[PDB]
């Protein structure tokens, strides 16, 4: 795994160019992140 | 350690998971080819993973982080898809479950978007698709996502395409 920026925890990754994407991020930790829910699902097709 | 506790549909926590999951689909510029053709999900089930080490872990690591920060974790609620997730709700987050080719680095990688983690549920690309039908957009097959807990402190913003 590599190391987050000098100074910083982790990265956001801003869209800057999809105008609908949601932000994604980066931690270079296991110990950072807790997985709370697990979801089944299906998709649905369209119809 | 981990148990995993049924969320009824009349529950408000299964009910404002199934509206983060629902209300965070967008398209995806692939048109569905990792992750599939749909606008919303059929929800089979949600269950809260419980696990007390390795909420201690993420605890200890998270005021440590605050106190590097003027007392700010920077938390949030983000989305994983895994093909590990079987592996994570047991044995946590690590090394093993980082994108070694992402794009900023090897970490682990979390989406505001439900429809995004939902591309690494069968792998990196979607892989082959289900194990029953090799079908990135198998309607039939059962899914699993997991929505996290993730600290960010001080994060170094990265503007990207
Ligand atoms: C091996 C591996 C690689 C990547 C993921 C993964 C899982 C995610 O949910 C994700 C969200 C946004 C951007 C990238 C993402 O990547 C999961 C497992
Ligand atoms: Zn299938």
């Amino acid at each position: 795994m590599a190391h987050s920026p000098p100074g910083h925890h982790s990265v956001t990754g801003r869209p800057s160019v999809n105008g609908l994407a949601l932000a994604e991020y980066v931690i270079y930790r296991g110990e950072q992140a807790y997985p709370e829910y697990l979801i089944t699902y299906q998709i649905m097709r369209p119809e | 350690g981990t148990i995993l506790i049924d969320l009824s549909p009349d529950d408000k926590e299964f009910q404002s998971v199934e509206e983060e999951m629902q209300s965070t689909v967008r398209e995806h510029r692939d048109g569905g080819h990792a992750g599939g053709i749909f606008n919303r999900y059929n929800i089979l089930k949600i269950q809260k993973v419980c696990n007390k080490k390795l909420w201690e872990r993420y605890t200890h690591r998270r005021k440590e982080v605050s106190e590097e920060n003027h007392n700010h974790a920077n938390e949030r609620m983000l989305f994983h898809g895994s093909p590990f997730v079987n592996a994570i709700i047991h044995k946590g987050f690590d090394e093993r479950h980082a994108y070694i080719g992402g794009m900023f680095g090897a970490g682990i990688y979390f989406a505001e978007n439900s429809s995004k983690s939902n591309q690494y549920v069968y792998g990196i690309g979607g892989g082959t698709g289900c194990p029953v039908h090799k079908d990135r957009s198998c309607y039939i097959c059962h899914r699993q996502l997991l929505f996290c807990r993730v600290t960010l402190g001080k994060s170094f913003l990265q503007f990207s395409a």
